[PDB]
RNA sequence: AAUCCGGUUAAUAUUCCGGAACCAGAAGGUGGAAUCAACACGGCAACGUAAAUGAAGUUGGAGACGUCGGCGGGAGCCCUGG
C-alpha cells in the first residue's frame, strides 16, 4: 500500500518532526507536518489549568482577542476561581485581625 | 473560503468595493452556488432553488461582474 | 492466596543479592511505599516523591512535606522537636 | 464530664448539623448556638468560621482532636471537620 | 476636605519598604 | 611511570554534573533585618536536588528596600512543608525551620546548615539526616561551642546563624544499593568517580600498587603525610589501621 | 442573630465582582422560583474612587471621587459577611425583584445608587466601604 | 511566526502555473464599539460576548521536558456486504 516520506529535510523522529497522514483529492497518501499541541495557562497559586482559555502555543496567544485569554474576574486568566476566593477571604480576615490587634494594643 | 447563509448578507458583500467578480456554479443536484471573490476570502452562498437563484441573480448590483462556470 | 511466605515485595529480585540484603531492602521498601496520614487534613493520602519529599492528594492540602528518606518522620527528628519545644518553653517562662 | 459525653448526649436527643457548608447555613440563619471545630481544621477556614460565629454571637470551641476524632465522637464513621449545634436538647453543652 | 486622610508608613523591620535614605556612607566609590 | 588516576582528578571529565541542579543551598545574606530583628518567608516549594540526598526548599521573602520578592534556596529541615512561614533573624522564635544566631539559642538545641563565620551562609551539618548540637556559650567575647556530625567540637562566633531542626532526607544510607546499576545512577548525577579500579589490579606504570606476579601491594599502604602527589595512595597518614574494637 | 440583613456590608467572593464590597438591600432567606436558594439583593462598588490629596485641583478631585456602582442578586454562599454595615437612606424599597426584569429599571436603579453612594463617599461616614480590598 | 491541493519539465518544485490560504511588520484607509462627563453588559456561580481605555513597577503562565505498563478514542491502512 502507499508509503510516505517526510516533506522536509529533517530525517529523524524528533518533536519538531511531528506528522499525520492525509488523503488528498488526488487519491494520494502523504504526510502533513504538524506542530506540537498547545497548553492551557495554569493557576499561579495552585497550578490547575485555568478554565475558559484555549490550549495554544505561546505565540498563538498574540492573535486572540483580549477576552479569549482571560476570565472576567479579579486575577482572571492568572488565578483560578477558587484561588481568588481564598485570597479575598484570607485578605479580609487578616486585615480584620490586624484591626483588633491594633485596638487591643492601646 | 467562507460560507454565507443569508442572501441579504451576500448582497451586502457584493455591493462592497473589494468584490471583484461573482461565479455561478450549477451542480448536478439542481442546486446553485454563488461565489464572490473578495481580496481575502471567497464567499459562497448555496441556493437550493432555481426560482430563488434567478431572483438573486437579478438582485445583484448591475455593475457586478457575474461569470458563468 | 499468599503467593510468598517471606520475600514479599522483594520477590521481584528473585534469588539474587543474598537473603540478608533482600530482607533489609524489604523492610525499607515496605516503609517507603506505605501510605501515611496527613496531620493537616487527616487523610491517609501521604505518599513519597523522591527521598525526603512526601506529597498529598485531593483538592485540599496540596502541600508537600519534607520528611525522612523512607518514612514521613524519623525518630531523630521527632526527638529533636520535643527537645526543641522543651528548650523553647523553658526560656519563654 | 468530657465534651465527648456531652456531644454523645446532644446527638442522642438534640439538633445538629455536620460539615462545613451546613454549618455556615446555620450560622447565617442565627440558629447555631455552638460550633465545634476540629483541631486539624484548615487555618483559614477556622478564621472564617470564627468570624461567622462572632457576627452571629455563637460560641466557638476549638477542642483537641482531629476531624477523625470528631467524626468518631459524634458516632459517625467519617471525618467531621466542624459541627454546629442548634439545640442541646437534654445536654449541658451550652 | 474629609477625603484627605493621613496614611502613615511604619518603616520598622519587615513592615514597609524603606524610604529612599542617603546611602553615601555605604556607596562603593 | 605515568600520571596516576588520583592525579588526573583536577578538572575536565572529573567536574561535577550540575545541569539538573536548581541553585546552591544558602542561608540568606546577613542583612539589617536579621542582625536586629527577624524577617518572614513562606515555603513555596520543597524539591529534589539531583546529586543531593536532602531535599531543598524554595522560600520567598519580601525585599526590604525594593518592591520585589527574593527567592531563597534552603536545605529543608524535617517537618518543613510548603506554605509554612519561616522566620530568620536575631529575634526569631526557636521553632523548627527558623534561622537564628547560635548565640540566641540555648545549650542542647539541634540545628543544621550552621555557619562557620558569621555570614558565610551555611557550612556545617547539611547532608541528609545530619545536624549540629549547641554545647555551650562563652558570653565574654562571644563564642559558641558546637558538636559536629563527625564528633568534633568546634568554636563558632555567637553570631554565626543556624537552622533549627535536622536536615530532611532521613536515614538514606540504611538501604543497601543492592546493584551496580543503582550505584551507577547515584553517581551519574554527581561526578565521574564510579566504578573504581583497584590499584593492585594495575601495572607498575599506572599505580604504586601495580605489578607483581600476584596482586599485592609490596610495601606498607600507610604512607606519610608529606608524600608527593603520585605516591600519596592507600591509607594516608593513618594513625592506626585494622578493625577497631571500641573507639571514641 | 441573623448575619445577613438589610444594611449589612458583605464581600463578594465569586463572579465578576469578586472582592467587591456590597451593601445588602433585601435578604431573601427562602428560595424563589428565580434563584431557588438563599440569595440577597445587593448594591456594590464596581469602580472605587481614587485617592485625592490637598495638592490636587478642584476639577481633578471631582473626577477621581466618583463611584461606578452595580446591583446584583447573589447566592448567600458567594458572600462573605463583614461587621461594618451602611446607613441605607433612600435605597430602601427601590430595588425589588422587579427592577431586574427590565434593563430600563436596572439603569434607573443604578443611577439612584450612584448618587447616594457618591454623596455618601464625600463627607466620609463609611470610609472602609469605599476603600478597595487588596488581595 | 506563517501553505495546502491540482497541474507542469528532458531535467526544479510545499519554491514554477492555476486555485485557495496563512504569518509578521509599518502607516492608518473605511466601517463598527465604549465614553453627555470615564473607559460595556449578561450569568447565583463555574463563566460568556464581535469590540469592552490601561503608563511605570511587580507577580504569574506558556516555551519546558524521564521511563515502563495496560485501558479508552481518532486518522490512515487492513478486512468485509451490495
Ligand atoms: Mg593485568
Ligand atoms: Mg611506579
Ligand atoms: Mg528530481
Ligand atoms: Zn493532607
Amino acid at each position: 500500500a502507499q508509503r510516505v516520506t517526510y516533506r522536509r529535510r529533517l530525517a529523524y523522529n524528533t518533536r519538531s518532526n511531528k506528522t499525520r497522514i492525509i488523503k488528498t483529492p488526488g487519491n494520494n497518501i502523504r504526510y502533513l507536518h504538524i506542530k506540537k499541541l498547545g497548553t492551557i495557562p495554569r493557576c499561579g497559586d495552585t497550578g490547575v489549568p485555568l478554565q475558559g482559555i484555549p490550549a495554544l502555543r505561546p505565540r498563538e496567544f498574540a492573535r486572540l482577542s483580549h477576552n479569549q485569554k482571560k476570565v472576567q474576574r479579579a486575577y482572571g486568566g492568572c488565578l483560578s476561581a477558587n484561588a481568588v476566593k481564598d485570597r479575598i477571604v484570607r485578605a479580609f480576615l487578616i486585615e480584620e485581625q490586624k484591626i483588633v490587634k491594633q485596638k487591643l494594643k492601646q | 473560503p467562507r460560507q454565507i447563509s443569508d442572501i441579504k448578507q451576500f448582497l451586502e458583500i457584493a455591493r462592497r468595493k473589494d468584490a471583484t467578480s461573482a461565479r455561478i456554479k450549477k451542480n448536478t443536484n439542481k442546486d446553485v452556488k454563488f461565489k464572490l471573490r473578495c481580496s481575502k476570502y471567497l464567499y459562497t452562498l448555496v441556493v437550493a432553488d432555481a426560482k430563488k437563484a434567478e431572483k438573486l441573480r437579478q438582485s445583484l448590483p448591475p455593475d457586478l461582474t457575474v461569470t458563468e462556470v | 492466596t499468599k503467593r510468598t511466605k517471606k520475600v514479599g515485595v522483594t520477590g521481584k529480585y528473585g534469588v539474587r543479592y543474598g537473603a540478608s540484603l533482600r530482607r533489609d531492602v524489604r523492610k525499607i521498601e515496605v516503609q517507603q511505599h506505605s501510605r501515611y496520614q496527613c496531620p493537616f487534613c487527616g487523610r491517609n493520602t501521604v505518599k513519597r516523591t523522591a527521598a525526603g519529599i512526601w506529597c498529598c492528594n485531593g483538592k485540599g492540602c496540596k502541600k508537600v512535606l519534607a520528611g525522612g528518606a523512607w518514612t514521613v518522620t524519623t525518630a531523630a527528628a521527632t526527638s529533636a522537636r520535643s527537645t526543641i519545644r522543651r528548650l523553647r518553653e523553658m526560656v519563654e517562662v | 464530664d468530657t465534651i465527648n459525653a456531652k456531644l454523645a448526649l446532644t446527638m442522642k436527643s438534640g439538633k445538629y448539623v455536620l460539615g462545613y457548608k451546613s454549618t455556615l447555613k446555620t450560622l447565617r440563619s442565627g440558629k447555631a448556638k455552638l460550633i465545634l471545630i476540629a483541631g486539624n481544621c484548615p487555618p483559614l477556614r477556622k478564621s472564617e468560621l470564627e468570624y461567622y460565629a462572632m457576627l452571629s454571637k455563637a460560641n466557638v470551641h476549638h477542642y483537641a482532636g482531629t476531624n477523625i476524632d470528631l467524626g468518631t465522637a459524634c458516632g459517625k464513621l467519617f471525618r467531621v471537620g466542624v459541627l454546629a449545634i442548634t439545640d442541646a436538647g437534654d445536654s449541658d453543652i451550652l | 476636605n474629609p477625603l484627605f486622610v493621613s496614611r502613615p508608613r511604619s518603616f520598622g523591620i519587615g513592615q514597609d519598604i524603606q524610604p529612599k535614605r542617603d546611602l553615601s556612607r555605604f556607596v562603593k566609590w | 611511570g605515568r600520571v596516576i588516576r588520583a592525579q588526573r582528578k583536577s578538572g575536565g571529565i572529573f567536574q561535577a554534573h550540575t545541569r539538573l541542579r536548581k541553585g546552591a543551598a544558602q542561608l540568606r545574606t546577613l542583612d539589617f533585618a536579621e542582625r536586629h530583628g527577624y524577617i518572614r518567608g513562606v515555603v513555596q516549594k520543597i524539591i529534589h536536588d539531583p546529586g543531593r540526598g536532602a531535599p531543598l526548599a524554595k522560600v520567598a521573602f519580601r525585599n526590604p528596600y525594593h518592591y520585589r520578592t527574593d527567592v531563597e534556596t534552603f536545605v529543608a529541615t524535617e517537618g518543613m512543608y510548603t506554605g509554612q512561614f519561616v522566620y530568620c533573624g536575631k529575634n526569631a522564635a526557636l521553632t523548627v525551620g527558623n534561622v537564628l544566631p547560635v548565640g540566641e539559642m540555648p545549650e542542647g538545641t539541634i540545628i543544621s546548615n550552621v555557619e562557620e563565620k558569621a555570614g558565610d551562609r551555611g557550612a556545617l551539618g547539611r547532608s541528609s539526616g545530619n545536624y549540629v548540637i549547641i554545647v555551650g556559650h562563652d558570653v565574654d567575647t562571644g563564642k559558641t561551642r558546637v558538636k559536629l556530625p563527625s564528633g568534633a567540637k568546634k568554636v563558632v562566633p555567637s553570631s554565626a546563624r543556624g537552622v533549627v531542626g535536622i536536615v530532611a532526607g532521613g536515614g538514606r544510607i540504611d538501604k543497601p544499593l543492592l546493584k551496580a546499576g543503582r550505584a551507577f545512577h547515584k553517581y551519574r548525577v554527581k561526578r565521574n568517580c564510579w566504578p573504581r579500579t583497584r590499584g593492585v589490579a594495575m601495572n607498575p606504570v599506572d599505580h604504586p600498587h601495580g605489578g607483581g606476579n600476584h596482586q599485592h601491594v609490596g610495601h606498607s599502604t600507610t604512607v606519610p603525610r608529606q608524600s608527593a602527589p603520585g605516591q600519596k595512595v592507600g591509607l594516608i597518614a593513618a594513625r592506626r589501621t585494622g578493625l577497631l574494637r571500641g573507639a571514641a | 442573630v441573623k448575619i445577613l440583613k438589610p444594611g449589612k456590608v458583605a464581600l463578594i467572593t465569586r463572579g465578576r465582582f469578586a472582592g467587591k464590597k456590597v451593601v445588602i438591600l433585601q435578604a431573601i432567606d427562602q428560595g424563589s422560583k428565580s434563584h431557588p436558594f438563599g440569595h440577597a439583593v445587593v448594591a456594590g462598588v464596581e469602580r472605587y474612587p481614587l485617592k485625592v490629596t490637598k495638592s490636587m485641583g478642584a476639577k481633578r478631585i471631582a473626577r477621581r471621587s466618583r463611584v461606578k456602582p452595580f446591583i446584583k442578586v447573589v447566592n448567600y454562599n458567594h458572600l462573605m459577611p463583614t461587621r461594618y454595615a451602611l446607613e441605607l437612606d433612600n435605597l430602601k424599597g427601590l430595588i425589588t425583584a422587579d427592577t431586574f426584569k427590565e434593563p430600563t429599571q436596572r439603569s434607573a436603579a443604578r443611577k439612584t445608587v450612584k448618587k447616594t453612594f457618591e454623596e455618601k463617599y464625600q463627607s466620609g461616614k463609611s470610609a472602609w466601604f469605599f476603600t478597595p480590598l487588596r488581595f
